[PDB]
RNA sequence: CCUAUAUUCAAUUACACAACCAUGCAAGAAGAGACAAGUCGUAACAAGGUAAGCAUACUGGAAAGUGUGCUUGGAUUACC
RNA sequence: ACAGGUUUGGUCCUGGCCUUUCUAUUAAUUCUUAAUAAAAUUACACAUGCAAGUAUCCGCGCCCCGGUGAGAAUGCCCUCCAGAUCUUAAAGAUCAAAAGGAGCAGGUAUCAAGCACACCUAUAACGGUAGCUCAUAACGCCUUGCUCAACCACACCCCCACGGGAAACAGCAGUGAUAAAAAUUAAGCCAUGAACGAAAGUUUGACUAAGUUAUAUUAAUUAGAGUUGGUAAAUCUCGUGCCAGCCACCGCGGUCAUACGAUUAACCCAAAUUAAUAGAUCCACGGCGUAAAGAGUGUUUAAGAAAAAAAAUCACAAU
């Protein structure tokens, strides 16, 4: 339907079943609903590890960069995923959260050795 | 090079219904439409207003219409291009000779 | 007919269902105006137990009470359903037994 | 290419037609001789009767 | 279908199987034929048989017939350029007319196959969604993955109720 | 769209014209608009409450037209700097005032629209532009003597590498791709950052509507 | 009007209008149907005891009767 | 439809009605536990709480999501795009108003005429022709969301919203009223999406995870419902005596009832089972001497067919 404004956006549409999520990577208008209408489906992301311990991500790279080439904005988890692929640089927050996690592990290690005493 | 009409009709051929208006011919265009139940083709008829500059059109003439790039009015989206068959006077496009119905008025084998 | 005529009329279309006594609803709530008795049609005879009711749609209608024996007085509220009683001409409705003021038939004691 | 091809074709057919039509014209003149004969005969018969 | 002289020609199959696809230049086709004479015969048959086939695969092309105007049968094609193709059909058979027309303005089997090839790449095997547009809906239905919980109820730990009941206590 | 019986709604147009008119006529003076309650930190006009991080700078600092009203020509050709720029940027950040158009409905004359030419991080724009965030209280004026001390700028070159690696997969893609076409050059594919230059968020945006070309 | 902008206005007037519809209620009127083990006849079905009927007209408690044309969805059993 | 029951003393034909299949609501009777899905009387009135903010001030957002189907035969498909937005110098790209039309598009012709509904000129006016739509359904009237990755439309009422009634949950929960119709006045932003921010991040009754309910599937822990004259799987003994009652259709009951009521036995579905109501499906590519149906007659119009071979014409009671 006709909107006032808003942009082309590549995001995650949530397809799925209760406690079993799945994501369709999607080229969408920004103002239309999440799971709703879309311009084009780009790829898919399975959050749950399968039989082989794998989260499956499929990305149509030609069309992805066609749309970024048309000025489409990426969502933060879309960014995180493209960076995880190596199609994009690692998002700064991936790295920052990695560091925060490392420091949490360090302080929990020290707290473990302090409580053991 | 932009000259266009948004109309699907760009080239049509139709009969001349009536000449009543000034410089405008009313023209019945007839197409074959497929009746989906019977799977058979019937003639749907539709009228078009065409611009006739010289008021060249008798009633009954078979006529070609070219789409107007800019609409003259709401009802006139077409212009009369050629008169394909003049009514009661017809020159056979194949042999270039005058004919009344299925008969030749002037024999094509008698040049001189 | 010919093909032309069959094209002119279009394919035959099934007419929508004419609506009956309960006006397309599965049941209707109504209050009992009067209780009386009706003789069936000629081939077979009894005297059937009926009531007159006013229904939520405002239409007043004759209605039939199934089972042997019943307790119904004026003002009682009942639920009626679509079943047509064959003996009784003109009676298209039936009291639902075991709802509101009409209880299930009591086993003989 | 194809439009020129079609042109050539139509001209060929035109010649074929012209041949056929000259033939028909001949046969038709023969017919005219026959009819002329018959109409002459009956014109004579009628002239006689009326006379 | 019972009524009619050659009822087979009112069949979807017969209409589909006629092969002529006009170029995009073609807008109007005009058939001009006769109802008598031995010569005009093929033309009539054409109007009777292939005209329906033709029009079926060229839905946007206007087709118009004119009877007993000219002493001779012919076709006229009106193009988008203003170009007028005149095709004389005289002692020509039905089939000959069809093949000749398919020759003049057809589409090479190459053209048509490339077109349908472009239409068949439109639906992509890897996508997910409605059965109408897609081979699959969930990824629950892809073999190695985790199953739809409405088929195979999930282990207690993967349940959000269990995780919430754990974080609470 | 077009259906032959379509009704002629008149009141649509009437409401349009009337609303545009009552918009232009009742259009608020920016004197009452940006007016602020300093005890509650609350605009009377908009009913809006100001951000916490902006509180201190509201009490302890002055907006542009508070320092431009006591200047003789109303501060033409003068140099003005912003407190946030002073704190964040060590290189000179200033506004040279071209025109100043104050709002006179103001009793104290503390509000108005400003124009000028900008120098940010020592780099100077060559054009006149409308000044952004005038009503803010970050604003400070530099004296005539310290003027030539602030406009003094030590020009330093930029050390950020012009080229960077492609992200690993994208890199591999490029490599394989030129390998397919018979290009044997093992020369490393490089990402050119020249046009990737972006201004920091402190850089003021132009309020002037864009001319479409 | 030595940088530049400011401000104003935009409402009436002339008429017609519950006709016209729809939806309820109604003093009342007329019809159809269902209906006695009721009353009065016997019209039709067998040349139904005057062969039926159609159109139309007039008449009659009621079926119906009669006139004028028309029909056989009646007969005349067939060297009579 | 692979069909079946029912017209009659009986046969054949014609022809309705019903049965058998599947789904959804409601109701009755029964009901152990999980999981998933779905949650639906009401465009009537609404107590209370919450549903839009972000951000160093400006600004950017704030029926976008979410709700609903009131209205409109609305419209589907297809042209053509002003504008807004994003990205960049431009060019592109997303949403696409207005304007259009090859084609398709609810019922009703007992709605058959509409009544100005056209065109020209040219300068944008003066003026001039007398047209335009329509039995291939105009102009009406009635009913209605939809052809579904979705779309259309509404946002208390007066199509609209300057004005005027008047003081708005058709956001989430709730509540009156109303209806055969009955989910929590619940927890979180952890994940996706959206807004704002340079950013850490904040907000979000969107949503996520839960609560409720035999509405539907599935799994096992769970046994009850209907039926037993024919169609149509399956019955015995009593009671009743055209009474009481029963039936979807045929029909059953008048003292020897497999048809009512109860018992015995059986059949069949099963955490469901029946009933009621809506659907899905279903009419004619069939017919027209006697069964519904060749319009009392001829001519032309519109519209069709010409598909191969020829013809117009002479006792008698047309007018
Ligand atoms: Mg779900
Ligand atoms: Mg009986
Ligand atoms: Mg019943
Ligand atoms: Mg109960
Ligand atoms: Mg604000
Ligand atoms: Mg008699
Ligand atoms: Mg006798
Ligand atoms: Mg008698
Ligand atoms: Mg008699
Ligand atoms: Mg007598
Ligand atoms: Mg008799
Ligand atoms: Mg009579
Ligand atoms: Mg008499
Ligand atoms: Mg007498
Ligand atoms: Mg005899
Ligand atoms: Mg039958
Ligand atoms: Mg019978
Ligand atoms: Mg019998
Ligand atoms: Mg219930
Ligand atoms: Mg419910
Ligand atoms: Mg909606
Ligand atoms: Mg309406
Ligand atoms: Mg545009
Ligand atoms: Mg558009
Ligand atoms: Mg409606
Ligand atoms: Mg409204
Ligand atoms: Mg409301
Ligand atoms: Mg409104
Ligand atoms: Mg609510
Ligand atoms: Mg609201
Ligand atoms: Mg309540
Ligand atoms: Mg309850
Ligand atoms: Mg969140
Ligand atoms: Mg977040
Ligand atoms: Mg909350
Ligand atoms: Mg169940
Ligand atoms: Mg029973
Ligand atoms: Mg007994
Ligand atoms: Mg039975
Ligand atoms: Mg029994
Ligand atoms: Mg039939
Ligand atoms: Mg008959
Ligand atoms: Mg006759
Ligand atoms: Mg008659
Ligand atoms: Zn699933």
């Amino acid at each position: 339907r006709a909107y006032r404004g808003g942009h082309l956006t590549i995001r995650l549409a949530l397809g799925g079943c209760t406690n079993r999520p799945f994501y369709r990577i999607v080229a969408a208008h920004s103002k239309c609903p999440r799971d709703g209408r879309f311009v084009e489906q780009l790829g898919s992301y399975d959050p749950l590890p399968n039989s082989h311990g794998e989260k499956l991500v499929a990305l149509n790279f030609d069309r992805i960069r066609h749309w970024i080439g048309c000025g489409a904005h990426l969502s933060k988890p879309v960014e995180k995923l493209l960076g995880l692929s190596g199609f994009y640089p690692l998002h700064p927050m991936m790295i920052t959260n990695a560091e925060r996690l490392r420091r949490k592990r360090a302080r929990e290690v020290l707290l473990a050795s302090q409580k053991t005493d | 090079s932009i000259a266009r009409s948004s109309v699907h009709a760009k080239w049509v051929v139709g009969k001349v219904i009536g000449t009543a208006m000034q410089k405008t011919a009313k023209v019945r265009v007839t197409r074959l439409v497929l009746d989906p139940y019977l799977l058979k083709y019937f003639n749907k008829r539709k009228t078009y207003f065409a611009h006739d500059a010289l008021q060249q059109c008798t009633v009954g003439d078979i006529v070609l219409l070219k789409a107007l790039p800019v609409p003259r009015t709401k009802h006139v989206k077409h212009e009369l291009a050629e008169i394909i068959f003049k009514v009661g006077q017809v020159i056979d496009p194949v042999t270039g000779k005058p004919c009344a119905g299925t008969t030749y008025l002037e024999s094509p084998i008698s040049p001189e | 007919a010919t093909l032309n005529q069959m094209h002119r009329l279009g394919p035959p279309k099934h007419p929508p269902g004419k609506m009956g006594p309960t006006a397309g609803r599965p049941q209707l709530k109504g209050v009992v105006l009067r209780t009386f008795i009706r003789k069936p049609k000629k081939p077979n005879s009894a005297n059937r137990k009926c009531c007159r009711v006013r229904l939520s749609t405002g239409r007043e209608a004759v209605c039939f009470i199934p089972g042997e024996g019943h307790s119904l007085q004026e003002h009682h509220v009942v639920l009626v359903q679509g079943g047509r009683t064959q003996d009784l001409p003109g009676v298209k409705l039936t009291v639902v037994r075991g709802k509101y003021d009409c209880g299930h038939v009591q086993k003989k004691k | 290419e194809l439009m020129a091809w079609n042109q050539a074709e139509n001209q060929r057919l035109h010649e074929l037609r012209l041949a056929r039509l000259r033939q028909e014209a001949l046969e038709q003149e023969r017919r005219q001789a026959e009819e002329a004969v018959l109409q002459a005969r009956e014109a004579q018969a009628w002239a006689q009767l009326k006379e | 279908p019972m009524k009619g002289r050659f009822p087979i020609r009112r069949t979807l199959q017969y209409l589909g199987q006629g092969d002529v696809v006009f170029k995009d230049s073609v807008k109007v086709m005009t058939v001009n034929y006769n109802t008598h004479g031995e010569l005009g015969e093929g033309a009539r048959k054409f109007v009777f048989f292939n005209i329906p086939q033709i029009q079926y695969k060229n839905p946007w092309v206007q087709i118009t017939m004119f009877k007993n105007m000219t002493p001779s049968p012919f076709l006229r094609f009106y193009l988008d350029s203003g170009e007028q193709v005149l095709v004389d059909v005289e002692s020509k058979s039905n089939k000959e007319i069809v093949e000749h027309i398919r020759k003049i303005l057809g589409k090479n089997e190459e053209t048509l196959e490339k077109e349908e090839q472009e239409k068949k790449q439109l639906s992509h095997p890897a996508h997910f969604g409605p059965r109408k547009y897609c081979l699959r809906e969930c990824m629950c239905e892809v073999e190695g993955q985790v199953p739809c919980p409405g088929l195979v109820p999930l282990p207690k730990e993967m349940t959000g109720k269990y995780k919430a009941a754990l974080k609470a206590t | 769209m077009a259906r032959k019986k379509v009704r002629p709604r008149l009141i649509a147009e009437l409401a349009r014209r009337v609303r545009a008119l009552r918009e232009q006529r009742e259009r608020p003076r920016d004197s009452q608009r940006y007016a602020l309650d300093y005890e509650t930190m609350m605009r009377p006009h908009s009913g809006n409450r100001l951000p916490m991080r902006a509180w201190a700078d509201v009490r302890h600092e002055s907006r542009l037209l508070q320092l431009l009203n006591r200047l003789p020509l109303f501060g033409l050709g003068r140099l003005v700097t912003r407190k946030s720029w002073l704190w964040q940027h060590d290189e000179p950040c200033y506004w040279r005032l071209t025109r100043v158009r104050p709002d006179y409905a103001a009793e104290n004359l503390d509000h108005g629209k400003a124009w000028g030419i900008l120098t940010f991080k020592g780099k100077t724009e060559s054009e006149a532009r409308e000044i952004e965030q005038v009503m803010y209280h970050d604003w400070r004026l530099v004296p005539k003597h310290e003027e030539e001390a602030f406009t003094a700028f030590t020009l330093v070159p930029e050390d950020t590498p012009l080229s960077v690696p492609y992200p690993p997969l994208l890199r591999a893609m490029i490599l394989a791709q030129r390998q397919k076409y018979g290009d044997t050059s093992t020369e490393e594919p490089m990402l050119n950052l020249e046009r990737a230059r972006i201004d920091p968020w402190d850089y003021p945006a132009k309020l002037e509507a864009k001319t479409k070309t």
